[PDB]
Formats: structure tokens, C-alpha cells, sequence
């Protein structure tokens, strides 16, 4: 169960380059939320 | 807003900034058409079971 930070791993402790990666809107919480759902599959498939 | 950039600047530089806009929304439409295909898949798995 994987999970991958996408702020800290674009733009690692720089205010600047997470005020730029902001523009891009919601691709941190489309990839965050999809690795969220892998994780819940996987505690799902393990539960079945 | 497209409109506001093809109001406000002339093709020299608004083609560059459309051009932009372009590839961002062209990722976002295409990371939506993957995510699309990957649950079809799922929902086809299920329903064929």
C-alpha cells in the first residue's frame, strides 16, 4: 500500500515551487486520492 | 480564461500562452480517459461475473 506525498515529492520544502505546482490545480489530489483507492482495494482484497 | 488572453495579448505571445493551456488540459483529459478505461474494466469484470 503505497502512498506518494506529490507536493513534498514535486516541490520539496519550497514555497515558490508550491505556489507554481498550484497552477496545475488538482493533479496532487487526483494522484493521491487514486493511490489512496489502491490502498483500500488492496486491504479489501486481502479481507475477501 | 481563453478569451481573456485572445482579448488581451496578440498571436506572438497568446499562441504561447495557449499553448500552454493546451498541454495542461490535455493531460487533464487524458489522465481522465485513463482513469475512465482502468474502472470500465473493473465495472466490465463485474459484469461479467
Amino acid at each position: 500500500k503505497t502512498s506518494v506525498d506529490c507536493t513534498m515529492y514535486i516541490c520539496g520544502d519550497s514555497t515558490e515551487c508550491s505556489n507554481l505546482l498550484l497552477q496545475y490545480g488538482s493533479f496532487c489530489t487526483q494522484l493521491n486520492r487514486a493511490l489512496t483507492g489502491i490502498a483500500v482495494e488492496q486491504d479489501k482484497n486481502t479481507q475477501e | 480564461v481563453l478569451n481573456d488572453i485572445l482579448s488581451r495579448l496578440d498571436p506572438p505571445e497568446a499562441e504561447v500562452q495557449i499553448d500552454r493551456l493546451i498541454t495542461g488540459r490535455l493531460q487533464s483529459l487524458q489522465t481522465y480517459v485513463t482513469q475512465q478505461l482502468i474502472r470500465a474494466a473493473e465495472i466490465r469484470a463485474s459484469a461479467n461475473l
